[PDB]
């Protein structure tokens, strides 16, 4: 519903070049989500790390990163508690994981 | 209008005959001349008189023996001597015929004689035919020397055909183009263009002219002749003919179209030529059974066909460019 | 008696009927064109269709091995030992059994008397004609058009490539000039649902086919000119016939292949009288025409049995329930 | 005699019967389709499956691998000792024996005698014309329907990659042009619940298929060739070859791989004369098939003897519990 | 069509300047029946990014570029309602086929 | 003379056959896809596993260290001393010997007699075609059915981040400029209860496979192309090298890793003869069935000895308590 591609932009800085944060253990866990729980799990650790790159943004001269809105995690739980089924439940999970590896403008 | 009737005997010699009428008008003039098939038939329509027709005849056999001249009971390595006639006996026949033609012809003597005809011209004869309990001894089956000759002719002329030899065995594919609606004059001679003279490949890397389909594919691929088969509706007979231990028979009789496989060719080499020849001789040559799996698509319209294709060329040598992949995503619509 | 079973079977991994690649390197699988409907327009599907000839030669290979056992298995060519079955020729005027006994072909009744496999799926004498034709038919066995339909595209052919490794007396190996035998070929495995139909006239088992009745006491009783023991011992084998056929024993490539065969559904329908063939179990509605065609013999007055395996049939006809092939074989040796 | 085995294996990570050359990158396994129900239309699947050569292949070494021990294993061909399948192959007349000795490929009957191998698997002459059909018949490995309809289509396969590590004798790890051989490739194991399905046909074995019966005294006498000493042992031998066939002998890449093996539940039926065939385990529903056939073939006259593992079958027919496959073999050997 | 873009994408995974021979990602997005299986090859081809990335970096030539977030959204809102497999099969299969084109990469 | 092990081991922090990833920082472990029957359905779970291919290397280096103090230790090869194992890559005929000597590639028996890793471990020499099958068979690391049972999955992989702090001459991180190395990469460590089994086909050492029996007068006898000192001397190194693999030699990464690797439970049968597999130790029920192939297999009469260490066996198995893999090796070598 258009969360997607806000949360994959703050998802893209756990990965990309010119912040020296390589957390692909993150990604992967939260695109091997087989059940609700763990997805969400990833999800929290995805976002943990939202003052780690917000607070050294700002350190090497790049616009802070776009952390997700409230609206977007309401939107999350509101898709993650109407799926049961794990046959839906791996594509949304591939969906917003997805776009971690982009070619984002992250640094003029 | 003369009208020429083609005479009745069988769909396949009664093609080649009544398909190198064709060739002996143009010979002999002959313009707007049409073909339309009676199911069999094929019925030839066009304004030419007999003694033009006989003058158009007598030029072709003129230029097929002085072809056949050129090797040497004389045997000759062409077509309607030694290439495409698997029996050695008819090596000698069928030459000795065709001057008997030539000389009954140019004296304005019309043939009084018949003659056995060869598995070449028609697969649906051979040695025996049963007549109510058993066979008939000799070779049951008799064609008029006219009508003989001027299915030779047709046949050298027009259908192409390829023979390979790998050592002892021989194979020897033939197709002919049979039209099923209506066809004039130029539309017959640019099916004749496919006709190439001397197609004894033999060779070792050349190994891939076994698997019929796959042989019609590379002969087609290097032909330009005319991509008629996209405006009007055409079919093909082919059929095999193998040597293995001097046992002449016949293994493949499969009926396929044309339309399709031209259609393909086109389409992939619109974008690029030089990435298209390429890369499918490459691809025959290194994946075979690549190659299979692609003609078996372009057949049957099959998607995984085209990746496994190209995923068997990769693997070993093809290129596989992006404008032929454009090309594919194309006709994939 | 005269028993007639068509159904849809289901087999997978087979490369039953193949052209056999003689002289090239590459074994095609039997490649067919099937017309089906497609929502408003009549196309063509190349799937494989598998020849009634090995269906009625492995048929014969079964009689032939279930009329071993029995007793009376001596009237039976020495021919049929080694599942031949060219049944002589034009040259052939004598006819030797597995004990080896001349037997003259002046007439059916005694070529029939002293072999058993020549009165099943017949002979010829083309020296003095005495044509008989074969008691027992099988149709093509190809995929119903319910599946093509369903299926549509997809290659459902698998071209799987197997070597033959000779290596030298220590360890050299070889490709064409070491003597050797190193070939690199490639097999067309099929899958698909295949609808079968297949006919048997054992009524007229051990009766001369041109006297199909004496009618000597004004009584026009069949002239079984065999002993009925040995007869019903022949209806018997050829009855059993049938386990090794709808179990994975059709086709060729046995020992590399065996297929995976089961039975899907079936209708049979068994008479001591002639009776009409059903339907071939291509075609997808073959269930509707078995039930008008069996309702309109039985208004026709035919005394006929329909066993079912799994398929209904509809509740009004008297049909038996088959659980298995095994089912109907001991469904079928009563009568 | 006649014996027929149908039951299920629990196998995983297992790179059986695959495509690609050891040199060929992303070394790929053999797939094959398969038909399932999945509450709709026949649908038609492609998931990994074991060719029925390899299981003949791996028959054929058990039985020399268990004849050799015999005291006629003398009478076995040299290629037979080499593991190789390659029998009277094509451009030959005479082959050569176990010991050395030369065999004449005319008479059937003396080609099964001096030859073992070719009598229990068949053979082809191709120079001379003479054939004998295989008494072993092996069918396909495939997954069972209801396992590939729960999967309901995840892979099932795993493409590992590994390379080695040859490096020059100096210690440098060399390119294409220095003489190593460091090239990446990878390998495809499988996994899941397949069912399995041979037929053997011993009750054949020393019987040329030209001349089956003598009729020596107007009596069915079988044309055993050989000593009937000899036709028991090979029978034996056959059914101790079973042994390895369910104990993880029955692919390649042994050495790096090494499949593991479980039979889950079995069925084997055998009566020393005509049996139907046992229906595969790809299908979920072939315990009561099964149990159909051998009540039906029972009560027609046939003295079926069954064994099962792990399987209630109908618990009123005589059907003996057994443990293990050498149970199951030695319960066939008590019966020759 | 957005194609061009990700077919050179999955190109870096079986071209031999890149010594990984990444082919099971491309059986898989070939190989895709419904719309699960799909994206879980296309992510896992994707997943291999930082791999061509550093084998790009560290052997000379310039270092492969990902493809762009703005038409990433663009196979999601496509893909998604193409409830047909037959239909599916023309971009599943169309994705493995673009994986195969030329593309020169390093000079 | 023929063993077949089976068992489950614990492993706590291990990374063991990883990706090592290449081109990138994360360094992966090997996943492979195995069956789980499940009370809701046979399902598919992707866990991490050690393939065969390293436990065969590791137990390659364990004889070749157990079979260099030997005094025979000379007929080796300068590459299986230093722990290469590529044999006869292609393109090449020569071998080159642990004595700095030439060995020709031309025969077999040679190559077996002067190269006992080639006789033990097999080799591939395509540019001859020599071919030898390996001796010893090395199944996959697999974690045991129940443990995933009763762990849920739990994902069994955790990620430990490490730096490389590359200190120039001025005591200075760099910026990617300088030349320094100043990464951060990871490694992927896994733990569990996996279950092992290796077979060891200590029969054919010296013996070639081209020529197993020699038939002077029509007996039987093996064909050994070494001394029988040398043959035993080879047997007590194979032996041996279980020693350095049942108590932390496995894997890569033991320079920072070194898992802890502590065995649980074994059994073990030798014999002379012939001999089945054990099943392996990743299904749950495979002690009865380990039962039930060695009771049944010396029902037929296999002179056979089990060597059982966790397990009981039961009463009526004839099994030797075993307390640790060093009584286990000399047990096996008591019985030549």
């Amino acid at each position: 519903g258009g969360w997607i591609r806000n949360i994959g932009r703050y998802l893209s800085y756990l990965v990309d070049d010119t912040f020296e944060e390589y957390a692909y253990d993150v990604v992967d866990g939260i695109a091997k989500a087989r059940t609700q729980e763990e997805l969400l799990e990833g999800v929290y650790k995805a976002l943990r790390l939202a003052p780690k790159l917000k607070k050294k943004a700002e350190s090497k001269g790049c616009p802070p990163p776009r952390i997700p809105s409230p609206e977007d995690i309401e939107a999350l739980e509101e898709k993650v508690e109407q799926l049961s089924n794990p046959k839906d439940l791996r594509k949304l999970a591939v969906s917003l994981a997805l776009w971690a590896f982009a070619s984002w403008n992250n640094c003029p | 209008f003369n009208e020429f009737k083609t005479p009745q005997i069988d769909p396949i010699f009664d093609l080649y005959v009544a398909y190198g009428y064709v060739v002996s008008l143009i010979r002999g003039g002959a313009k707007e001349a049409t073909l339309i098939p009676h199911g069999a038939s094929y019925l030839i329509q066009t304004d030419v008189s007999n003694e033009e027709f006989r003058h158009g005849l007598v030029d072709a056999l003129s230029s097929m023996l002085s072809l056949h001249i050129a090797l040497a009971k004389l045997v000759s390595d062409a077509d309607f001597s030694a290439g495409a006639n698997i029996n050695n006996v008819y090596w000698d026949s069928v030459p000795r015929n065709l001057e008997k033609l030539m000389k009954d012809l140019e004296k304005k003597r019309s043939v009084k004689g018949t003659a056995t005809i060869p598995i070449t011209l028609m697969p649906s004869a051979g040695k025996y035919m049963l007549k109510h309990f058993g066979v008939q001894g000799g070779n049951p089956i008799k064609v008029d020397l006219l009508n003989y000759a001027l299915a030779w002719v047709g046949f050298h002329y027009y259908t192409p055909y390829i023979k390979y030899a790998k050592g002892d065995t021989t194979w020897i594919h033939i197709y002919q183009i049979a039209p099923v609606e209506e066809v004039d004059m130029i539309s017959i001679l640019s099916l004749k263009d496919l006709k190439m003279h001397l197609p004894h490949y033999y060779e070792s890397n050349l190994d891939f002219l076994i698997n019929r389909r796959l042989a019609l594919l590379y002969h087609l691929l290097h032909s330009e002749a005319l991509e008629l088969f996209t405006e009007k509706e055409f079919v093909i007979h082919s059929y095999t003919l193998e040597r293995s231990g001097n046992n002449q028979a016949i293994r493949s009789f499969e009926e396929e179209e044309i339309g399709k496989l031209m259609d393909f060719l086109w389409k992939l080499k619109r974008r690029d030529f030089y990435h298209a020849i390429k890369f499918i001789d490459d691809l025959l040559k290194k994946a075979t059974e690549g190659a299979l799996a692609l003609i078996d698509a372009i057949m049957n319209e099959r998607l995984e066909g085209f990746y496994t294709a190209l995923k068997l060329g990769k693997k070993a040598g093809v290129v596989s460019s992006r404008e032929i992949v454009a090309a594919l995503e194309d006709i994939i619509c | 008696m005269y028993v007639r079973i068509s159904g849809r079977i289901r087999l997978n991994a087979h490369s039953l009927n193949a052209q056999g690649g003689g002289g090239t390197n590459y074994i095609e699988i039997t490649k067919t064109k099937v017309t089906v409907r497609t929502e408003n327009g009549w196309t063509v599907v190349e799937v494989p269709a598998i020849t009634g000839n090995m269906l009625k030669h492995w048929h014969f290979v079964g009689f032939v091995d279930y009329f071993k056992t029995t007793p009376y298995g001596v009237n039976l060519t020495e021919r049929a030992l080694r599942y031949n079955g060219t049944r002589f020729g034009q040259g052939e005027t004598t006819a030797t059994k597995a004990n080896g006994a001349t037997v003259q072909l002046n007439d059916e009744a005694t070529i029939i008397k002293e072999l058993a496999d020549a009165d099943v799926h017949g002979f010829l004498a083309p020296k003095t004609g005495r044509r008989r034709v074969s008691l027992v038919k099988a149709s093509f066995i190809l995929p119903t058009e319910d599946f093509i339909k369903e299926v549509e595209g997809e290659r459902l052919i698998t071209a799987i490539k197997h070597n033959r490794v000779d290596v030298d007396e220590k360890g050299a190996i070889g490709s064409s000039k070491e003597g050797t035998a190193q070939m690199l070929f490639s097999r067309e495995y099929a899958t698909g649902l295949y609808g079968f139909s297949i006919v048997l006239d054992l009524g007229l088992v051990g009766i001369p086919q041109g006297l199909p009745v004496k009618f000597e006491e004004n009584q026009p009783r069949p002239n079984i000119v065999i002993d009925p023991n040995e007869r019903k011992a022949r209806i018997e084998s050829a009855l059993k016939a049938l386990i090794p056929m709808l179990s994975g024993y059709i086709g060729a490539n046995l020992a590399r292949s065996f297929p995976v065969f089961k039975v899907e559904e079936l209708v049979a329908i068994a008479s001591e009288g002639p009776i009409p063939a059903l339907v071939h179990g291509f075609y997808e509605d073959y269930i509707e025409a078995n039930r008008s065609i069996i309702k309109n013999a039985r208004a026709l007055g035919f005394n006929i049995e329909v066993f079912t395996y799994n398929v209904d049939l509809g509740e009004d006809i008297e049909a038996t329930k088959v659980s298995s092939v095994e089912e109907l074989v001991a469904n079928l040796v009563k009568m």
